[PDB]
RNA sequence: UAACAGUUUUAUUAACCUCUGGUUUACCUGUUGUUUAUGUGCCUU
RNA sequence: CUUGGCCGUUAAAUGCGGUCUUGCAUGAAUGAUGUAACGAUACAACAGCUGUCUCUAUGAUUGACUCAGUGAAAUUGGAA
RNA sequence: GACAUGAGUAACAAAAAAGAGUUUAAGGUACCUAAAAGGUAUCUUAGAGUCUCGCCUAAAGCUUAUGGCUACGUCAAGUAACGGCCUCUAAGUUUAUAAUCUGAAGAUUAUGACGAUGAGAAAACUUUGGUACCAACAUUUAAAAGUGAAAAUUGUGCAGGAAGGAUAAACCGUACCUAGAAUCUGAAACAAGUAAGCUAGUAGAGAAUACGAAGGCGUGAAUGAGAUAACAAUCAUAAAGGAACUCGGCAAACUAACUACCGUAACUUAGGGAUAAGGAGAGCUCAUUAGUCUCGAACGAGUAAAAAGGAAGAAGCAUGGAAUAUUGUUGUACGACUGUUUAAUUAA
RNA sequence: UCUUACUAUAGUCAGGACUAUAAAGGUCCGAACGGGUUAUCGUUGCAAAGAUAUCCGAAGAACUAUGGUAAGCGAGUGAA
């Protein structure tokens, strides 16, 4: 559950370490695995992204349990996202970490092809 | 606006409303019966029949949980575990009973009752029955199907039984208690 | 007493009145030589 | 903890019957102690003199009671002898005006000080045990428990009669360990002499009866000096 | 609003300012009784 | 199921005020009742208030039927329905769907 | 209050619907036959069988 | 034919505890200080 | 005049800090000016922290409600 | 002035708390019994006590003051175990005297008198100026040891620390109350306020914190019994997020105490900053012991001795285990600083 | 007899820490005690100035006690 000046970890290699929340994109409701947002870069990792640079994420796993159609339900340790473009598109190109399994059905094929693995 | 209440609050607090069941438990059993509001002798009933529930268990937790409701262990402990295990050994449950009385103080008016325990020296229902036993035979009058099942339920279970009721009655007609007792057949003609 | 230096071993009840009440008839903490004995009962005033 | 006894029959070790409860009389409950198979037991450690005489003073209105070894008493007698037995029934103070000596004690054994200090201990431990663990007075004679718990303190407090009950027990033996016994073992034993000085020669009538080995003398000394008579029933 | 002005209060201040003897040896004292005295007072000082 | 009495949050959702910016006595109150003069002088017919909750018939329709015992007795239906356990409701075909097959009606009446 | 209750609103307050009820759960006692509450034991044989029980036994 | 696999989102109103959580002031377990009652309790000949 | 211009801080600065050759209407014991230390003074930022909030829920006690006892007050031209 | 309305409404909620027996006096009922009486049971009024439970506890306990619309059998030559009266005087007072000044009233200086909050011989019998002084602070001292006073000894700092007199038992006080349970001041039976001494023990550096022995209390129905809705007060916990709240982090939470531990920046009036910051340790069991102490016979043994002690060990989610001590850092304005201020809306 | 200042005689300030001192400091942490910073409650209140928590001082320009002095044409006292 992403809101307002939520802090998240960005996983990609597009020269983001650690984003704040500042808007939920096309919805009232707080962002769970695979819903857009909109991020304020806060720190940095050594075309990167700058500092206070502005770009649209998507969230790849939460803290907050997700309950699925089977039962079965995921939760891990940290808020991760990897940023996208106003097109959709990831602005990294190699994804390091374990990702939600709800990105799927929420039409992300392009994050889960380059996610290592998948819980 | 929540979950309804699970018992009887009695407007005290949880370490207050706890000694409260403590201490009408143990003036129950130290003395046989006790005489309180009713709202506060159906919150102690209940402690007091999972108490001679544990009087019958051969296991030491029965033993230790039993040391911590009593308020004199030392003093009532023995009591617990001799005679009233003694007693309830062949009845399934229902060891205490209320009965409703008058207001015990008169200035609240509050609903008071008496709490009990069945077959023992004190039963006010195995008393006031053979008193109406008593009434019966010393009026020529014949006792009504609530009176008999009442003197079956005072004596089913009892040790010494009907024996132990028949010396209640007799030795309520040697005493001429029932002197003064308006016979049955003419309660119809009082207006007062 | 083996040890007597300020500092030794305290297994005692400093508080020697102990739930002792005369009242409320609490009676004498330890036993005395003269408990076990009858208490002398005097003629009236 | 506390241990509060019955008013129940008991045995006493006493010549005589200090109680209706007592059962037996001059019964061993233990072997002769070290001080009791001696003919002449001494000062050994006390200053000389010490244990030769024992006085006792009394409150003349209320009947409290003090023991004391030497001729005065002193604000540690108040403190360390007098229970609390309520409010405003403890004073605060030894008012002269109020505190007179009700009698002395006096041995035989001009220097046998060690079987006064044995007098003064069963003495003490005895008005102890009548403010503490009554219950022979709760239900029967003055019947304290009958009583409110103003009242009450007040009954407690008065001592007098209870301490005279007690010399005629202790000088007659009460008590564990008594030194007032003399075993032979040759084995025989008998009291020691000892003489009682009263104020009043009315206080005396208080023990209902009193043993051979004590002998009664009207006036104590160093009263006369301060100008206070004794009271004589002969008159 | 009033004040507990008269907690502490001890009777011997009550003597030496509103006394008797504060007001026969005074000139202006002297006035305060024929004044009471005249209007038939009973508590002439304190 | 029923609720008693119950005030303007839980009965009509209603947000509240504050809980310690100075707020005096009135963290769950429902507020002002309406407008002054211009508006009537009256609290208007209508007004969202605190009462009883509860109690009430309630109706959800376009709930499939899952299982269907008849040893059992049971009629299982997807999602949740109104009341307590043990309590009586009507089920019957929803009246904003198709009704059941033709062939259906006469075999059950058969 | 802005206007004093008068008289008739006032009674109507205070007496329509608000009037004492008469207790009708009443019956004999068995032991003595006096008159009893329902479901309620008799109190002048409570009080002396409970001091009958307490001399004797 | 069988089998296997896939077949919207947001907002809002209400109901509802199967699931995921929150709560648990007479539930179980662990534990600190201290008091009270009961039992028990050192060495040696 | 005015949210003065510029820079830093904020995703966004009428604020804060620095700076200007910046004074409708600064100024030298109605003292001028800059530090250490001190401050329940006033303003601003960071980290942590949290029911402050997103967005409230449950639980406890005392009142609130009912029965018994005692028994006020402001107020009132009269009121269907 | 009487009597209405609100209204038989609010209130009788200091977050201590009550439960079950027993009993005395007088009186009111019902029955027994009709020879009145008495007995049994119950209710009312005014009490008393027992068992259990809880609250206060460097108090809500005890002993006493100030004081008192509570009540009158409260008892002293003095010390131990007592004050006043009485003697001496301070700050001061004076319708005392003298002198002087002064529209009267009065005022002034000196002397006298009076004036405690101070000083006053002896007793567990008794009647000169550091050769100093008895302000503060520290130190030392009634010899088995420790502790707390008294008085004295010695020393330190500057802010430089009274006066005077000496040296056979009268008269007055004496009861109760000390503010959480019936008494003082607050218009009152008010959750406020008021002096001195004592104020168990465990545990600690401690009068902190927690428990609480005795004691008192858990109010004069000025209340009691139920029920446990909204809402209010006072609290407890909380998914994910963590100031998005708001005039503003208001409130709340985090942090916290302790060790003879480690380490600690810019700047600085060179003292500080600083307990900066930031880290480490802690309870239980135990190897080991130079001395001290104990036991037996130099040595041996012992923590049913105080301590020391270590990279030892055990168990649990957790050993600052419960309670007590409320974040850290940074840039400015104002005023150097500690302090003072509108008793009861502004504390700067 | 409140309160302000002065005055005489008296009393009180657990414990610990730093500092040149055994004792030399309008030093430090923190009870008693003394203040009354912020907040909520209360507002015909328990109180015509109170309750709770929090906060400040706590060897000093400190606090407290029993007396005394100075107040009402002019103004007594006043860290104002
Ligand atoms: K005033
Ligand atoms: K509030
Ligand atoms: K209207
Ligand atoms: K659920
Ligand atoms: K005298
Ligand atoms: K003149
Ligand atoms: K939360
Ligand atoms: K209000
Ligand atoms: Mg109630
Ligand atoms: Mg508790
Ligand atoms: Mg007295
Ligand atoms: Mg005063
Ligand atoms: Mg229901
Ligand atoms: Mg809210
Ligand atoms: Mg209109
Ligand atoms: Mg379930
Ligand atoms: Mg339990
Ligand atoms: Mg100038
Ligand atoms: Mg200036
Ligand atoms: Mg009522
Ligand atoms: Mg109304
Ligand atoms: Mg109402
Ligand atoms: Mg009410
Ligand atoms: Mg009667
Ligand atoms: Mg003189
Ligand atoms: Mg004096
Ligand atoms: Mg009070
Ligand atoms: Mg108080
Ligand atoms: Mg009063
Ligand atoms: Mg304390
Ligand atoms: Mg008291
Ligand atoms: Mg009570
Ligand atoms: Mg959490
Ligand atoms: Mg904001
Ligand atoms: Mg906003
Ligand atoms: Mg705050
Ligand atoms: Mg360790
Ligand atoms: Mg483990
Ligand atoms: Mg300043
Ligand atoms: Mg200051
Ligand atoms: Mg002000
Ligand atoms: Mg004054
Ligand atoms: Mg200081
Ligand atoms: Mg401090
Ligand atoms: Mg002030
Ligand atoms: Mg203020
Ligand atoms: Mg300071
Ligand atoms: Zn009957």
């Amino acid at each position: 559950m992403i809101q307002l000046k939520t802090m998240l970890n960005c996983i990609d290699n597009s020269g983001a370490a650690l984003v704040e929340c500042a808007m939920v994109v096309g919805q009232k409701r707080h962002a769970s695995i695979g819903d857009r947002i909109v991020v304020v870069v806060q720190k940095q990792r050594g075309t990167k992204v700058k500092r206070g640079d502005i770009r649209h994420a998507v969230v790849v796993r939460t803290k907050q349990k997700v309950q699925r159609r089977d039962g079965s339900v995921v939760r891990f340790d940290d808020n991760a996202c990897v940023l996208i473009n106003k097109a959709g598109d990831p602005i990294g190109s190699r994804i390091n970490g374990v990702v939600g399994q709800e990105l799927r059905k929420k039409k992300w094929s392009k994050i889960l092809s380059m996610a290592p693995m998948q819980a | 606006a929540g979950a309804h209440v699970k018992y009887r609050h009695l407007s005290r607090s949880s370490a207050h409303r706890q000694a409260l069941l403590r201490n009408l438990v143990t003036s129950l059993i130290k003395n046989e019966t006790i005489h309180t509001t009713y709202p506060k002798a159906k919150e102690a009933q209940r402690l007091a029949e999972k108490l001679i529930t544990l009087s019958k268990r051969d296991t030491e937790t029965a033993r230790r949980s039993a040391q911590g409701i009593l308020y004199t262990p030392d003093q009532l402990l023995p009591k617990l575990f001799g005679e009233i295990r003694e007693r309830y050994a062949n009845r399934p449950g229902g060891y205490t009973r209320v009965l409703r009385t008058e207001p015990k103080d008169q200035y609240s008016q509050a609903p008071s009752a008496i709490l009990e325990l069945v077959d023992g020296p004190k039963d006010m229902r195995f008393a006031m029955t053979a008193a109406t036993v008593a009434r019966d035979r010393e009026q020529k009058t014949e006792s009504t199907d609530l009176t008999k099942k009442n003197m079956d339920k005072v004596t089913r279970f009892r040790k010494d039984g009907m024996r132990a009721f028949e010396d209640m009655v007799a030795s309520l007609r040697d005493m001429k208690f029932t002197a003064g007792a308006i016979n049955p057949k003419e309660w119809k003609k009082l207006d007062r | 007493k083996r040890h007597k230096y300020p500092t030794a071993r305290v297994t005692r009840d400093n508080s020697k009145q102990r739930g002792e009440s005369a009242l409320r008839k609490s009676g004498t903490r330890w036993k005395l030589s003269v408990s076990d004995e009858p208490l002398p009962e005097p003629v009236p005033r | 903890s506390t241990h509060p006894t019955t008013a129940i029959p008991k045995p006493t070790t006493a010549v005589l019957k200090t109680s209706p409860l007592a059962e037996e009389t001059a019964v061993e409950l233990k072997s002769p102690s070290r001080l009791q198979l001696k003919s002449e037991p001494g000062n050994k450690g006390n200053p000389k003199g010490h244990g030769d005489r024992i006085w006792a003073f009394h409150h003349i209105e209320q009947g409290q009671v003090i023991y004391s070894t030497k001729p005065v008493i002193s604000h540690q007698h108040l403190i360390r002898q007098q229970p609390f037995t309520g409010k405003n029934l403890v004073p605060r103070k030894i008012r002269k005006d109020y505190w007179r000596p009700l009698a002395m004690i006096e041995l035989a054994g001009k220097d046998q000080g060690a079987v006064g200090r044995s007098v003064y201990q069963k003495l003490r431990e005895f008005k102890k045990r009548h403010e503490l663990d009554w219950a022979n007075e709760a239900e029967e004679g003055r019947k304290l428990m009958h009583k409110s718990k103003r009242e009450r303190g007040q009954e407690l407090n008065d001592q007098k009669p209870n301490s005279v009950a007690d010399m005629a027990a202790v000088l007659a033996g009460a008590g564990k360990g008594n030194l007032m016994w003399q075993v032979s073992r040759l084995v025989k034993r008998q009291l020691r002499r000892a003489t009682v000085y009263w104020t009043n020669e009315q206080d005396k009538f208080h023990a209902r009866e009193w043993s051979d080995n004590v002998s009664h003398e009207v006036g104590i000394p160093g009263e006369a000096e301060k100008k206070r008579m004794p009271i004589r029933m002969s008159s | 609003g009033p004040r507990p002005t008269m907690s502490g209060a001890t009777r011997l201040v009550q003597k030496r300012r509103h006394g008797f003897l504060s007001r026969v040896k005074t000139k202006n004292g002297q006035k305060t009784l024929k004044r009471r005295l005249a209007k038939g007072r009973l508590r002439l000082s304190a | 199921r029923g609720m008693g009495f119950a005030g303007g949050m839980k009965r009509h959702g209603f947000a509240g005020q504050e809980a310690s910016h100075g707020n005096s006595l009135n963290h769950r109150t429902i507020g002002s009742v309406g407008g002054s003069q211009g508006s009537g002088s009256r609290v208007l017919p209508g007004k969202k208030m605190p009462g009883r909750m509860g109690a009430q018939q309630h109706t959800v329709q376009n709930l499939p039927i899952l299982m269907v015992d008849n040893e059992l007795g049971i009629v299982v239906v997807k999602g949740a329905v109104a009341g307590h356990k043990g309590a009586v409701v009507k089920v019957q075909d929803a009246v904003k769907k198709a009704p059941p097959p033709e062939e259906f009606v006469e075999a059950t009446k058969q | 209050p802005k206007k004093k209750t008068s008289h008739m609103k006032k009674r109507h307050r205070q007496m329509a619907g608000k009037a004492l009820k008469d207790v009708t759960h009443l019956n004999r006692c068995p032991a003595c036959g006096n008159l009893k509450r329902m479901h309620h034991l008799c109190s002048t044989c409570l009080g002396k069988l409970k001091g009958f029980m307490d001399r004797n036994g």
